[PDB]
């Protein structure tokens, strides 16, 4: 899965995501491409946490997605909190180590204390730290601000996401 | 001039979308150029293989193009993404699809220098994938190193067969047959495939309002779990861990809930703050 964010002369926003489902699909290729794989989550298509969103408010435009299968939203919404309620740079927020849960256990990007653990423990959460940079997901965002127009914006290093304006 | 900006996981997508920006192209324009690179440089991650989707907002229009794979008659769907771009391209872009094109056709037919995350993706990849179909992946049997080139000419024709014959060019013909044949899936399945136009999902978040990607897609669980994290004021423990953590456990739970019960009916309804003052 890639996420990337367009936005252009006129302020139109594109946020896409596209995938093979599993990296590199299958792994069967053919005609010098791999084939997907398909979730089993005729011509149907599956489900899919994937979720390319944009949010405009006068003076701002957010251009936001990620990859990261079922963890997507879960990666996304504690982004977003924290940038809405000021806690830093859209970048920042971007870079801060991650956590999801699946069932009762919380996948934790870093080694947590045990103080913190023995909280989650008597929740009861249990803790389990992923070796994958690649699994807490990978943060493509572009921001205009409208009012001055200047647009910015925030790559996830996970995945060596970089952006540029003009 | 004018502003414009690209953001993606691959510099030289950003590169070449910046590329079209620059020359005058529109938001659309440089998407379909970014999807193709993206498919040539990031090829682990997508690709003409898979599918996708793309939300498009304008000034005057909002728009979800929905170009993933159906299931046809391992598990493979039929690919939607050059169906995705030949329809965006006609429906929404400005330049002809020959020019788009041609940047990924390039890095395919040129090369481009592998880095250090397609290495290491495609030794993590080697025990499910490595067959003997894939020998420029794996020169000397090892993952192709960092630095080095990776050149993609089966790839090159394949895009220039498309660029020529249009979506026909993958979904009937030469390329059609060698998809029937790896992926067991039927020329007519392959031809029948069709993209989705679909409305994207519009709500409320922080005084913004948020468009995002419509069933099957999971924009309704994504906005849902930022409208309980707004009124249930989680941001107030965000120096607080385990409090923090422990109350989007219980967040995302809801929303993946409500999906679940769902799977099996108005998606801004479903985002709506009445909506959300009932979940749980
Ligand atoms: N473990 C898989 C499946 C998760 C799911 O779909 O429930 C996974 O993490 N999939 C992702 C892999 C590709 C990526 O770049 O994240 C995905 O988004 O397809």
């Amino acid at each position: 899965t890639t996420h990337f964010v367009i936005i252009d002369r006129d302020g139109t926003v594109v946020s896409s995501t596209n995938t093979l489902s599993n990296f590199f699909g299958t792994g069967k290729y053919t005609a010098g491409f791999f084939l997907n794989n398909q979730l089993q989550n005729p011509g149907k298509r599956s489900r899919t946490f994937m979720a390319p969103t944009v949010l405009k408010k006068d003076g701002e435009t957010i251009g936001i997605g990620s990859p990261g299968g079922n963890r997507i939203p879960q990666i996304l919404t504690p982004i977003l909190d924290k940038y809405t309620h000021g806690k830093g740079s859209l970048q920042d927020i971007i870079n801060e180590y991650r956590f999801t849960f699946e069932k009762n256990t919380a996948y934790t990007e870093i080694q947590l204390s045990s103080e913190v653990k023995n909280e989650l423990s008597r929740k009861g959460l249990n803790v389990k730290k992923k070796v994958s940079p690649a699994f807490f997901g990978g943060v493509q965002a572009l921001i205009k601000d409208e009012r001055d127009n200047v647009i910015t914006g925030a790559g996830d290093g996970r995945r060596n996401g970089t952006w540029k304006s003009n | 001039k004018g502003t414009y900006g690209v953001s993606a996981s691959h510099p030289l997508a950003v590169e070449e979308g910046m590329k079209v920006l620059k020359n005058g192209g529109s938001a659309v324009d440089a998407a379909i150029v970014v999807s193709y690179v993206l498919g040539v440089v990031e090829l682990h991650a997508s690709g003409i293989g898979g599918g996708g989707g793309m939300l498009i907002i304008s000034k005057d229009k909002e728009t979800f193009i929905d170009y993933r794979e159906t299931t046809p008659y391992p598990h493979i769907g039929v690919p939607g993404f050059v169906a995705g771009m030949e329809y965006i391209h006609d429906n929404y872009g400005s330049l002809p699809m020959g020019e788009l094109l041609q940047p990924a056709i390039n890095y395919a037919e040129k090369g481009f220098k592998v880095d250090d995350s397609l290495t290491m993706r495609l030794d993590l990849a080697k025990p499910r994938i490595y067959s003997d179909k894939l020998s420029i992946f794996y020169p000397n049997g090892e993952p192709i190193e960092t630095g080095e080139t990776l050149i993609q000419t089966d790839l090159a024709r394949t895009l220039k067969k498309i660029q020529k014959e249009g979506a026909k060019g993958f979904y009937e013909g030469g390329v059609a047959r060698a998809i029937s044949k790896t992926a067991k899936i039927s020329l007519e399945d392959i031809k029948g495939y069709k993209v989705e136009v679909r409305k994207p999902v519009k709500g409320n978040y922080m005084g913004y309002d948020v468009y995002t990607a419509p069933p099957p897609f999971s924009g309704v669980t994504l906005l849902q779990m930022l409208k309980l994290a707004e009124k249930k004021e989680v941001y107030k423990d965000v120096d607080h861990t385990a409090t923090y953590m422990s109350k989007m456990e219980e967040i995302s739970r809801i929303a993946y809930q409500d999906r679940k019960k769902n799977l099996g009916m108005d998606p801004n309804k479903m985002v709506s703050d009445k909506y959300i003052s009932t979940m749980k």
